[PDB]
């Protein structure tokens, strides 16, 4: 179906995403997912961010954030890299919009196993959990929500 | 000496291009000072099987325009570029 079979997110990385989102309920926020693939499993080890502009309906991360983060990871002895991105959708529920899909297609072109994490800070799933999904564009071009642990 | 061997050695400046996303190999391209950023990005996208209209090269702390020459940027043998893509949501 899809390049990535499932996603494993380090709890602190998820916590960083949720806190970032929850700290700005008045606009979408975005950032980058750092990790590595392990076979068909995508590991998310960290989430990082930087300068950006956003509104309740839109967000763009300054492109120099990615440039800085990629160069740092490449220079370091860690075998970690950017594996995806995240953004929030306060009060708008969890899906990939047409804009998001275009961004995600471009991520996947560079790294087939890339994923997009979307979080809605104002809601909780259902036992409770955080309201988020991790998406990928499948081999036939459909958005699929991946299994996450 | 094959007629095209001369073309192989044109430009003894080596540049390193780091793909921003994924852990894939950096590219080490042999280029001339008179090359455009666009010409570099074209070769990078060919090597990585990317479309041509979705990425940008960065150098130091700025995104480059495809029309700029490496010469105009003060690029030297060994310098490093990052190939980025946009991160935009809605
Ligand atoms: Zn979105």
């Amino acid at each position: 179906a899809s390049a990535t079979a499932r996603v494993r997110i380090y709890p602190l990385a998820l916590a960083k995403v949720v806190k970032h989102a929850a700290s700005s309920l008045q606009r979408e926020v975005a950032g980058l997912l750092v990790g590595k693939s392990a076979g068909k499993v995508l590991e998310i080890w960290d989430a990082v961010t930087g300068e950006q502009y956003g509104t309740p309906a839109y967000v763009q991360l300054d492109e120099m954030v990615m440039a800085k983060v990629a160069e740092e990871l490449s220079k370091s002895d860690k075998n970690l890299y950017i594996v995806g991105w995240y953004h929030s959708h306060p009060g708008l529920d969890v899906f990939l919009s047409p804009t998001d899909i275009d961004t995600q297609k471009r991520y996947q072109a560079m790294f087939s196993k890339a994923v997009a994490l979307v979080v809605d800070p104002v809601d909780y799933a259902k036992i409770s959990s955080l309201k988020f999904k991790v998406f990928q564009i499948s081999k036939e071009g459909r958005v699929v929500s991946l299994p996450v642990s | 000496i094959p007629t095209t061997e001369n073309l192989y050695f044109q430009g003894h400046m080596k540049i390193k291009i780091v793909p921003a996303v994924g852990g894939g190999s950096p590219l080490e391209l042999e280029v001339a000072p008179n090359a455009t950023v666009g010409a570099v990005r074209t070769k990078v996208c060919a090597m990585k099987k990317l479309p041509p209209d979705t990425t940008r090269l960065t150098y130091k702390g700025r995104a480059l325009k495809d029309t700029e020459t490496l010469e105009s940027l003060g690029v030297a043998d060994g310098d490093k570029f990052v190939l980025i893509t946009r991160t935009v949501g809605g």
